[PDB]
Parts: structure tokens; sequence; C-alpha cells
RNA sequence: ACCAAAGCUAGCUCAACAUACUAAACAAAUACAAAAAUACACCAAAAUAAAAUAAAACAUUCACCUAACAUUAAAGUAUAGGAGAUAGAAAUUUUUAUCCUGACGCUAUAGAGAUAGUACCGUAAGGGAAAGAUGAAAGAAUAAAAUAAAAGUAAAAAAAAGCAAA
RNA sequence: ACGAGCUACCCAUGAGCAGUUUAAAAGAACCAACUCAUCUAUGUGGCAAAAUAGUGAGAAGACUUGUAGGUAGAGGUGAAAA
RNA sequence: CUCGCACACGCUUACAUCAGUAACUAAUAAUAUACUGAUAAUUAACAACCAAUAAACCAAAACAACACUAAAACGUUUAUUAAUUACAUUGUUAACCCAACACAGGAGUGCACCAAGGAAAGAUUAAAAGAAGUAAAAGGAACUCGGCAAACACAAACCCCGCCU
């Protein structure tokens, strides 16, 4: 189950947002920049006895952020589960 | 007068 | 693990925390109190493992070895002398192994027998000149040794094998204690070379 | 000295023995039997 | 009215025990002893009833006067209430007046 | 528990009478 | 340690050291699906994540990466014969995620024995045969078969 | 309109009205606790 | 109404009521609202080396026990300091003014692990 | 080193698992301080293993094989703790002379009873503590009545217990006429 | 024949004596919202008892009414009292040490409320029960023996007409 | 002694009123959520120790409502119904 | 047929898995979220705990441009001190709360009116009387204290009393 990641269920407004509203003429993007927090420092992970997870943190951050960004792009262009993306 | 007598319940052990 | 029993209790040869006892009397019942003659620990002469003779009953005048004693009701039991027949194997369509179980005997119906002349005698406790407190007989005037009985766990000290998790007698009796005035904390710290320079501040106690 | 009645069985029976041939609850209930027996006498 | 179905054990009481043999032995201690002690001193019981008799109100008053200061709180309160009730019943209630 | 022997002995008489009524002897 | 007064800390207090710990830990099989790197302990109510981490790092030398604790509440619903509630004790359950990628699986602590199973089957067959031989003959109709003639 | 549901539970209100600190902050509550202990109550307060 | 016989715990309260289960604190609250943990406050389990320790959790059954003689202050003094003071008195070097060499301590505030204040947990 | 919570693989399915007797206070006293310090952890590992085995037996609905090992280990732990505590008590009586390792006072709370109020560690003195100042250690002029009621109830309970014992001894004496 | 009925015990009550009087447990936490290790304070307080009743009403009065001086007399006296109901002394007298303590008190609708201040009823102060019966042995439950006697039913619904009986 | 967790009134802290006509957020108008309870019929040991169905009034205000606190009986509170 | 999801307050395991229901609970069975036994569970990022001391500070929230009266909660900056060092403690289940009950009643907030929740009928016959609904020849208030209720209407007026909300 995903609850052992750990992940927890919550109920609030489920929004699909690219960085601006749909009326923005810039419906596509170029690049993202993500600054790691103090919680995910290399020294912090080493003190927590985590050396292989330094790259895993970057991988998870990129996989979540870029996927959410591209999904927002696709659903702003009009593609969804039954209208799968063409390009 | 408005005379009203509330009912009395019995103990649950019976 | 000491199971606490209610003050109003009836003893039926069963362990106080046994399934048979819990079936005999549930924790919601308490029965009539039976009279028990006051006999202190210093006046109990019937131990387990000695040969005693039955005085009253269908099998009277017979001698047997004491196996169990119950001091709560002053019960002493002998193996297979005063018997009643009970079935242990019971199913829907089969019965068998009708074992002869043993009925209880009070201290009044049993008196100890000295091993010399094999006659029943009255046992009075005395204090010998050597500092030993041993039973003597008044009918004949002899002493009765303590009937050493094997314990309930079933392991004898004569034949024992030390396992991987058991120490030897040398390691059990090896004395290394150096009686000095240092605490265990300081002992361990100085043994391991732990260094602590700072000290505690002023702490108020109220 | 608490004193209670023990022969109440016989006290009731001495009255009920004369009402055994009656009809209804008068032959069983004691409250209904004393009046019936008195009127019978 | 359900009486017991079994005969009770016969109480084997002896009429020649120590108490039943020595009972009332020194009742004439004064008469036969060059009077020095009344039969009052032979009465064993409560402090306020050693050689005295009275009705319930008098007994309660006497008990309160002697041992009233050593009583317990609840028994003292009950004794006061009983004294008041007996006073009221004896003085204000009755038929012969 | 009512303290008494007369009631018990009278009820023993009545029990014997009931036994006699139920099973008559030869 | 539990049920032991701790020294109050101030600036300059020496390091707190416990030589004989009073904590006792159980290792329990998870009731739900759990990943490979997670290990489930039952710890006393006075145990923290750092206490458990030090416990496993020093006493057992286990490279634990993450600690997550929760408090499970014992049922107070059952009633005694006196209509008094019987409360099961609460307990702290902790999950430790290993660091170096070690895979842990709870072993089967009660493996059945083939010889024991064969002996039990033989005993059952013997009991069935005893019941069959003790069963009355239908052609007799209840007559005791002990008497010869 | 409909009555009988006058008890609306609230732990804060319960502890502030019949709690131990509320009982002991006044001498009358102390006397109440004394009476309950003398009677032998299993629960002196909430 | 509500229950009174059940214990008042953190589960049966509102969000603003969050009571601990009995564990000791490990720090304080810092500047930005975070919890700052002090490494001096956490208990450091001092574990020994059990590799070269030839002792088992159980004893030989055939080994005999001993007569119960609890340790006492007079016995401890006799085993530790009595021979030393006796030797010093025989040699004439016993000094009533200074008894620190025999193991006695004038004050407790000096050393690390103190007895009456009980600065050590265990 | 996560296998120390389990016993040897060859001893998992065994129906009966035997071991030695428990540690005795004299055997603990005979050892030195570091030996006891190491034996504490030696027995602690065994206790953890036994608790794990008991919990797993409960989970599998099977009886624990020879569960007396847990009680033997508990008795050994208690004996070691008692020996360490008696050494500490003797040493602290020798140095300071105080019987109890935690300071305290015999106080009289608002309820009229006498309480062994232990002392807590505070960074500030007693006259500057908000939580401690609002505490009361004295009895008000409405408490002596309840104190007398408590004396009253204890006296009545003791008297009726004495009468109970007297009646029991009587009934036994006239039930057994062996005198 | 069901329903049922009977045990003798737990224990209580009244006194006497008595050390002299808030039992045991107190490892940890307990007047933060009790059982929550840890921060610059506030802590604290006292001011008559009243009335239900009696005087057949009720205003003045109304002993006892949670303050030691006990017993035998003085004495229910002098006195105080809408001089009514009622209240009520003192001066002055008597009181010999210890054991002989148990019960013409009860036996589970009685005796403490108590198997227990627990369930339960109440927000709270507070109120507050009923419940046990075989036997030497149930490690003698293909288990054995005494009543089958209350009311209520079945065995066995009723046949003109009547306080149901004589 | 114990009670303002229901209710009467305050004190802090929050949250709600969609649509339509209107220069209006006007102690305006229609009608929702929401709040009260005019009339009738059932119910009367009932679903209920005050309810259900139909039908009604208010619905940007002297409006409802959540949490916490206060006013305690010779009194509190009250747009007086003792 | 459509009161569903979650959170706050409140109840504490009533939640989940396996097994049993002759009896105990469901106002009846089937069986079981409501009974019995055993074993497990709710893992934090959401929420609780989460600086003081002086000084600059009149200029509302209502899409806030700018205004009205009833004059309006909601904030930064500067300066002095703020242990400094991973991982602290606590709430995480539910068919649930208050009403004596598994009660047609009373319940705050954010979302949508179904993509989620459930079943009015245990099986028959279709007597009277009762409750609810639909329809009705001609009449259209002639019934009744009253046009109360109902109705294919849902309009115009006259008085008494209180200005009006
Ligand atoms: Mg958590
Ligand atoms: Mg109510
Ligand atoms: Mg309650
Ligand atoms: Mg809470
Ligand atoms: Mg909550
Ligand atoms: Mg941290
Ligand atoms: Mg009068
Ligand atoms: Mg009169
Ligand atoms: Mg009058
Ligand atoms: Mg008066
Ligand atoms: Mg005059
Ligand atoms: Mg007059
Ligand atoms: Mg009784
Ligand atoms: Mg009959
Ligand atoms: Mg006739
Ligand atoms: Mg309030
Ligand atoms: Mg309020
Ligand atoms: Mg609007
Ligand atoms: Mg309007
Ligand atoms: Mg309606
Ligand atoms: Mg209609
Ligand atoms: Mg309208
Ligand atoms: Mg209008
Ligand atoms: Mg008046
Ligand atoms: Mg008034
Ligand atoms: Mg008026
Ligand atoms: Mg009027
Ligand atoms: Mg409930
Ligand atoms: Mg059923
Ligand atoms: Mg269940
Ligand atoms: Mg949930
Ligand atoms: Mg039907
Ligand atoms: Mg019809
Ligand atoms: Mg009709
Ligand atoms: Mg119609
Ligand atoms: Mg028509
Ligand atoms: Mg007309
Ligand atoms: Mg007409
Ligand atoms: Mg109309
Ligand atoms: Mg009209
Ligand atoms: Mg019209
Ligand atoms: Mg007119
Ligand atoms: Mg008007
Ligand atoms: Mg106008």
């Amino acid at each position: 189950k995903p609850d052992k990641l750990p992940l927890f269920k919550r109920q609030y407004e489920n929004t699909i947002f690219i960085g601006s509203k749909t009326a923005d003429p810039l419906c596509y993007g170029h690049t993202q920049f993500h600054l790691l927090p103090d919680k995910l420092k290399r020294e912090k992970l080493l003190k927590q006895n985590c050396a292989d997870q330094i790259e895993v943190v970057f991988r998870a951050n990129a996989i979540a952020s870029l996927f959410a960004w591209t999904g927002a792009q696709a659903m702003y262009q009009g593609f969804w589960s039954e209208a799968d993306v063409t390009r | 007068k408005k005379r009203f007598t509330p009912p009395t319940y019995q103990p649950k052990y019976k | 693990s000491k199971v606490t029993l209610p003050p109003n209790y009836r003893y039926g040869m069963s362990r106080p925390g046994s399934l048979s006892d819990k079936r005999k009397n549930p924790p919601g019942t308490r029965r009539r109190r039976v009279p028990v003659e006051p006999i202190s620990d210093e006046d109990w002469h019937l131990f387990c493992g000695d040969k005693v003779e039955i005085l009253e009953g269908k099998d009277a005048g017979k001698q047997g070895k004491v196996v169990q004693v119950i001091r709560q009701r002053n019960w002493v039991v002998v193996e297979g002398l005063n018997t009643h027949y009970r079935y242990v194997g019971k199913t829907v369509d089969y019965r068998g192994t009708m074992i002869p179980s043993e009925a209880p005997l009070l201290h009044n119906q049993v008196k100890l027998v000295d091993p010399t002349d094999r006659k029943p005698t009255d046992v009075e406790w005395r204090f010998t000149e050597a500092g030993e407190r041993v039973r003597v007989s008044t009918r004949s005037g002899r002493i009765i040794p303590k009937p050493e009985f094997p314990r309930a766990d079933g392991i004898v000290p004569e034949t024992w094998i030390d396992g991987p998790k058991d120490t030897s007698v040398e390691d059990a009796l090896e004395k290394t204690y150096v009686p000095r005035l240092k605490t265990l904390e300081e002992e361990v710290m100085e043994a391991m070379g732990i260094q602590e320079t700072r000290r505690h501040k002023k702490v108020y106690w109220y | 000295l608490r004193s209670r009645v023990t022969d109440r069985y016989w006290r009731v029976q001495e009255v009920l023995k004369h009402a055994r041939h009656f009809r209804g609850r008068k032959n069983r209930c004691y409250r209904l039997a004393v009046r019936a027996v008195t009127r019978a006498f | 009215f359900h009486v017991r179905v079994t005969l009770p054990p016969r109480k084997v009481v002896d009429r020649w025990n120590e108490k039943r043999a020595m009972f009332g032995v020194y009742d004439n201690i004064g008469i036969l002893g060059n009077f020095e002690k009344h039969p009052k001193e032979l009465i064993k019981g409560p402090i306020w009833l050693r050689g005295w008799k009275g009705n319930e109100l008098q007994r309660c008053i006497r008990k309160k006067r002697m041992v009233g200061n050593r009583m317990f709180i609840d028994d003292l309160h009950n004794l006061n209430k009983r004294i008041s009730y007996l006073y009221k019943h004896f003085n204000r209630h009755g038929k012969y007046r | 528990a009512k303290k008494g022997f007369r009631a018990a002995y009278r009820f023993q008489k009545e029990l014997e009478r009931w036994r006699l009524l139920r099973c008559p002897p030869p | 340690a539990r049920n032991v007064l701790y020294p109050l800390y101030q600036l300059g207090n020496p390091q707190l050291r416990v030589f004989r710990t009073n904590f006792f830990i159980q290792l329990v099989r998870p009731g739900t699906a759990q990943p490979e790197d997670t290990v489930q302990f039952r710890i006393p109510m006075e145990m923290t994540r750092v206490d458990l981490r030090n416990y496993l790092e020093r006493i057992y030398n286990v490279p634990v990466a993450a600690v997550r604790t929760r408090v499970q509440y014992g049922s107070n619903r059952r009633r005694d014969h006196r209509n008094i509630r019987i409360k099961k004790p609460d307990y702290k359950v902790a999950y430790v995620q290993l660091a170096l990628g070690q895979t842990f699986t709870f072993p089967d602590l009660f493996p059945e024995r083939k010889g024991a199973s064969v002996d039990v089957d033989v005993r059952d067959q013997v009991l069935e045969d005893q019941r069959q031989k003790h069963s009355p003959d239908p052609r007799r109709g209840g007559v005791p078969g002990w008497f010869g003639l | 309109k409909a009555r009988g549901n006058e008890y609306q539970p609230s732990n804060i209100k319960r502890k502030h009205k019949h709690g131990w600190v509320r009982r002991l902050r006044t001498p009358t509550g102390v006397q109440v606790i004394l009476r309950r202990m003398h009677k032998g109550r299993k629960s002196l307060s909430h | 109404g509500a229950d009174r016989m059940s214990k008042w715990t953190s589960k049966r309260g509102p969000r603003t009521f969050c009571k601990g289960r009995g564990a000791k604190g490990t720090g304080f609250h810092g500047r930005d609202g975070k919890f700052v943990q002090i490494k001096e406050m956490i208990p450091e389990l001092v574990v020994p080396e059990l590799a070269g320790f030839k002792l088992k959790p159980y004893v030989n059954y055939r080994a005999p026990e001993g007569t119960d003689t609890p340790l006492t202050a007079k016995q401890l003094f006799l085993e530790t300091a009595a021979p030393a003071i006796e030797k010093d008195f025989k040699a004439g070097t016993f000094d009533p003014e200074h008894l620190e060499k025999y193991g006695f301590e004038p004050t407790q505030e000096g050393k690390l692990f103190q007895l009456y204040p009980k600065n050590f947990p265990r | 080193g996560l296998e120390e919570f389990f016993d040897d693989p060859k001893n998992w399915g065994e129906e009966k698992v035997k071991s030695g007797a428990s540690w005795t206070c004299q055997q603990l006293r005979n050892k030195s301080n570091e030996d006891l310090h190491k034996l504490w952890y030696v027995l602690l590992k065994e206790r953890n293993m036994l608790l794990t085995l008991e919990q797993e037996a409960k989970r599998q609905r099977l009886p624990m094989p020879s569960p007396e090992r847990l009680e033997k280990v508990v008795d050994s732990m208690d004996a070691l703790d008692k020996v360490v505590q008696e050494r500490e008590d003797a040493l602290r009586l020798l140095q300071t002379g105080q019987e109890k390792a935690r300071p305290g006072a015999w106080r009289r709370d608002i309820f009229g009873r006498i309480i062994w109020h232990k002392f807590k560690q505070w960074p500030i003195p007693w006259y500057l503590n908000k939580k401690y100042n609002r505490k009361r250690f004295f009895a008000m002029p409405y408490v002596e009545r309840f104190v007398r009621m408590r004396i009253e109830k204890q006296a009545r309970i003791k008297a009726r217990k004495r009468s109970l014992e007297r009646k029991k001894e009587k009934f036994l004496q006239e039930k057994f006429p062996h005198l």
C-alpha cells in the first residue's frame, strides 16, 4: 500500500495549475528550478545514515515536479484520460 | 396549574 | 506469577490458575466456608514422600507414600490406596481408560509411621542437641528423617548437561568482586576510558 | 430477639383444608379462601 | 411458609459447664460477707449501665452524660436525634396524658 | 434460616404422610 | 530508562549516560503488507525515536535509517462479571527502516515436523480403529458382547 | 421545542467546571473532595 | 454523560490538548518555530563489549546457591576502609583531620556521579 | 545483527526447550561491577528474545515452548537490580548517610493526610516558581472534622475485624473439641 | 411434570479492655484540563448558627441541638418564665486497685448500603442496589441422593340459573 | 453545598446569506440555504416526556450560528410572559 | 428514491481478518458494522506545543478606483538580547455524537446534486372502520361559529386594534 511510503490521505481542493491561469497565452514552459530544503541536506542524510538516498531525493523531486508540470500542460491543452495526449 | 410528572426509569440490572 | 484468589474459596485438588479449576468454579461464584483446624507451619508433621498408614475407610490399615499435600484444607494424599474410579477419555462414541484416582485424607485419618518397626506412631517435634529440628516418636522413641521428595520441575542435579546458554560451576562460583567505595557508573566509565570534564550546575529540589 | 413464625404452613393449611372443593381461585389463594370459608360456615 | 426439609443437627448443650455451674455464685456476696461490696460491682457490661435501670430516654440521657464526650461523631448525632425524638414522643404524644 | 426443631419434625411427619399416600406399603 | 528520575539539563551539563537500560522491546510480525526495509517493534510507552535508534545502533548494531512511532489504544469494551470494564493496556508500536538496504523478513518460528505429523496421523488412525472395535455389533441390538454364552 | 438533549459534551467545559484544579481552587470544592473521600468514591472528580 | 472511570489521556481531548505518554523531553523550541534537540539531553546507552565475556544468562543447575547475606554499610566499611585505617593506626600515621585517602568524601558537589542528589539515572 | 531477537534455527520447532536455573543474589554479589554491567545486557538480549517468542506464539495461536525461561530471566534481572541497588544504598549511607536517594519531606496537604512529598528538579528556587507557589501544604480549620471521621472509620474497621477474628477463633474452638 | 422450595456460611450489631489515634502501598507521575520530568513569584482571609416544632394561632419564649466533667443526693428545690407552654442550678454530700468479656443480638427481604460506595441514575453536589447454597472427593458431569408441598401452567376447555356456598 | 454544556442576557474570537427587481447592503420587494412556528390533519404509552405531512413569516439584519468565559436562588436574567 | 465526501467538537475499538451463533444483541429470519472468542491496527508533510523589550506608525473591510456611517478583527521595519546540535512528544480506526433504544428528533464548516448513498413491499386475501392521494354528472359556500380543509383561482375592496421591522 502507498501508506507505507509513508503517504497520508487528505481531502481539499484538487487544482490543476501550470503557473498561471488558462487565459495566459503562455500555455507551455521551458525549464524548472528546484532548491532543496535544509531537511534534505547531504550532511543531514549522512547523520541519518543515508548515503544512497542523496540521489534518490533528487530523483523523487524531479519525477514528481516535472510530471505534475507536464500533466498541467497537457490538461490545459485539453488532453485527459479518455483524450490521451497526441504529441 | 401546569402539573406534569416525569416518568421514572428502572435500573438496567433488572 | 501469583494468581490472587478470593477470600471465599473452595480447594478441589486443582491448581488455582488451572482450566479444570476455572471450570469447577467460575470467578463469579463463591461457596460456603469449610471449617479448617488451625495448624501452624511449626506443627505440620506430614510431608510428601514418606510412608503413612490410613486409619479409617474401606482400605484401612494400609501404608502408602505421600505424593501431594494441600495445607489450605489440611489434605494429604497417598498413591492408589483410597481410590475411586474416574473416566478420562470421553468422546461422542467412545469411552476408555477408567483410571483409579485418589480421594483426599485429613490429618486426623493419617499419622506418620517410623521406618524401623513399621508401626504407626504419634509424631511430636523436638529440638536436638546438635541444633537440628527433627521428628521423634512417642510410642517407640525413635527419630524419623525428612522424606526428601523430587521437585515438581523434574530435573535432578546429579545428571545435568550444560548448554550453550548455561554457565559452569566454576563461572557461577567465580568471585571477582573488589569491595571498594566507587559506584558502578564510575567503575564502567574508568574501565572504558570515557572522559567527562564538565560538571552539573546548581539544581534546586523542592 | 427476632421472633418469626415457623408454623405458618399449618396455620394456612388449617383454613385451606375446608376450601379444597371450591371453584376458582378460592380453593388455592389464601386471601380469597378465608372469606369463602367464613361464609361457608 | 416453606419449611426446611431436613432435621437440624441436635445442639448438644451441657447444663453442667463452667458458666452454668458457677452462674450467680456470688450474688449474696454482701449478705454472707460482712458487707463490703454490693452486687452492683458484679454487673459486667457498659459503663453507664453498671447497676442502673431506666427507660430508653433515661438510658440515652445517661449515656450522653457519661460517655457522650468519647463517642464517635455519627453515633453522637444519632444519640442526640434519638434523645430529641424520645423527649417529644414521651411529653407531647400519648393517650393517657 | 429459621431457628427451630418443632417445625422440622412436624414437616418430617408430613413428609412421611406424603410418602405413605404416594407409595402404600404392603 | 523508564520509571527513573532524569537529571535536569542546564548549560554546561555533562552528557546524560544510561548504563543499565530498563527498556524491553518485542519484534512482531506486521499484520498488514509492509515493504522489505521496514521492521516492526513493540516498545514501552516511554520510548522515543532517538532512544530506539540508539538502542538498535549500540545494543544490536543495526543500521537503522528511519524511525516512526505510534500509540495503539487497548480496548476498554469488555466487561467483567461485576459489570466492570476490563481494559487491555495501550502499547507503542514502532517501525524502523534500515539504511544499508538490508532486506528483513519475519521467519517462521514454528515449522511443523514431518515425523510429528506422521505420528499424529498414526495416533488418529489408532483412535479410529479403537472406536471401530468398541462400536457395538448391529446384529446384536444392544446385547453386551462381553459374556461368552 | 424538543428537550432531553440538554447535555452537549465538551471536554474543556467539563474540566473547567468539574475538574480537579477547579475543585481545589476553592475551599468549598476541597470540602466536596473531602466528603467524596470519606464516602469512599472511586472517582473524586473528572 | 461522559465517562469518569477511564483515564484522562490525550486521545480523549480536543486538538489543543496533546499530552505526552510519559517520555522525557529531548530539547526546546527554537526561533522559527522548529524544535531544537539537544544531544546532551538524550540518554546515551553505554553498552559494553560482550565478545570476550564468557558469561551466560543462565547458571548451572548443579551449582549451589548461597545463604542470603545482604550487603550493609558496616560490612562494606570492613571490606574497604577498615584494613587501611587499622594499618595507619598501627603505624601511627592515622590523621583524624583528613579521611579522604580511605575513600570518604567531604562533599558531594565535587565529583561527577553524586549519591544524595542522584545525578545518574541508572 | 537483527537475528539476536530470535533463537537458533535448530531450536525453533522444538516442543520443549530446557535451560538452567535463575541467577541468585549471592552469585550476583560475588561478581565485580563490570561483570554485572555486561550480564545486564546479556540477560536483556535473552529477555527481548523471549518476549518476541511469546508474542509470536500468541500470534500463531500456539503455546510458547517452556515459558518458564522468561520468568527465570525476569528473576535474574530483578536479582541483579537488587544487588546493584543494595551496593548503591550501602555506599550512599557510608558517604552521606541518607537512607533515600531522592530528597523529600513529610508534608500535610489540604486533605489533612500526611504525604511523603518527594522533591523535583527545578532551575529556580522555591520562592520564584509559579507552579509550586500555588500549592498548599497545610490543613484548613474545616479539615479536622474529616480527619476525625477518617480516624473514626479506621477504628471501626479495626474493631469489627478484631471481633471477626475473635468469633472465628471461637467457632473453630467449639468446632474442634481436641483440647 | 415444569416453574420452583430447603439448607449454613460469608459476614454484621451492641458493649469492655487497650496501646494512646488520619490502615497498607507508595520505583515513576500526581492541585497544566491529576497521574504530563524541566524557568524570575504574589501568597492569602476572618464577621452569633437559623428554622421546621411546642405554646393547639403567633410576634416575647421553645431543653437536646457537633462548646468535656463523670456517679449517688440536695432536686425537679431556689429561681427564670406573653409568670403561659416550659426552662432550671449551686452551696453541701457519695463514688476501692487488676483478671473474672462476652452476648435469654440476626442468619442473605434479617444483620453494616456493602460480594460494593462497585454497576447504574445524574453536567455536578448527590442518590445508590440485587445478587451464594450438591458433595470426604466434580484430578467421582455414561455424576449420585432427599420436597415434588405457594401463587402461574399441563395432565384434564365448557353444557340452562346466577357473591358460586350451604 | 452543586448547577449559565439547555435556556435569559452579556463578554472575547470566528463563520454564513446563493439568485431577481432596484441610483442602494434601503432595519425596501420576490424567493433559495438558513432561522422561527400561523392554520389544519395524523400522532396522544406516539417517530417524539412536543414529533410528521401539507401550509406559513423573516431571509444584508434589532439576522442566524460555532468555540471559550461571566452574571447562582433573601438571587441571576428578563424588547414583563410573574 | 436521492442528505453524499471530509474536517472541527463529541464517543472511545463499537473499526479490520479468521472462526461460532443452541442461547445472549438486531424489537423477526437470513447473517453479522451492532453478539462471542482469538489476532492485528491509526507510521506526518495535515493539526496541537511553536520570543520578549523600546521606537516609526490617524487614513477600514464591501473585485476597492474611491466613497457612506454604525467608524470598523486581520502588519511590517529598525535597535538589544533570542541554548544552536540530524531524527522530540502528541491526535491519525469506525457504520460513531446528544436524545433511557440500531429513536421519522437536535447537530458547526468547505465542496458538488452524483462520478457518491440506499430500498417504500416477511408471504397472501383485498371485509368494515381509520389515515394519505387522485378523479367526478348538475349545482358552486346552499356545510360550518368562521370559505377550517381542499380547489383548473390564487384578485379588488370596507372597518376595529397597533404607526412600521
Ligand atoms: Mg505521530
Ligand atoms: Mg437527561
Ligand atoms: Mg457519569
Ligand atoms: Mg486530543
Ligand atoms: Mg478530534
Ligand atoms: Mg527534530
Ligand atoms: Mg405552634
Ligand atoms: Mg397538635
Ligand atoms: Mg402554623
Ligand atoms: Mg431552637
Ligand atoms: Mg416580671
Ligand atoms: Mg396563653
Ligand atoms: Mg442484605
Ligand atoms: Mg402449585
Ligand atoms: Mg343454583
Ligand atoms: Mg460558563
Ligand atoms: Mg453559554
Ligand atoms: Mg441576497
Ligand atoms: Mg427586507
Ligand atoms: Mg412541519
Ligand atoms: Mg393535501
Ligand atoms: Mg416570505
Ligand atoms: Mg414582508
Ligand atoms: Mg419569604
Ligand atoms: Mg428577583
Ligand atoms: Mg402583565
Ligand atoms: Mg398575570
Ligand atoms: Mg455512548
Ligand atoms: Mg434473534
Ligand atoms: Mg466482534
Ligand atoms: Mg478516517
Ligand atoms: Mg410487511
Ligand atoms: Mg377502506
Ligand atoms: Mg378519502
Ligand atoms: Mg382532487
Ligand atoms: Mg362536481
Ligand atoms: Mg351559511
Ligand atoms: Mg345551515
Ligand atoms: Mg385556506
Ligand atoms: Mg381566496
Ligand atoms: Mg380569489
Ligand atoms: Mg365593532
Ligand atoms: Mg405591530
Ligand atoms: Mg411608515
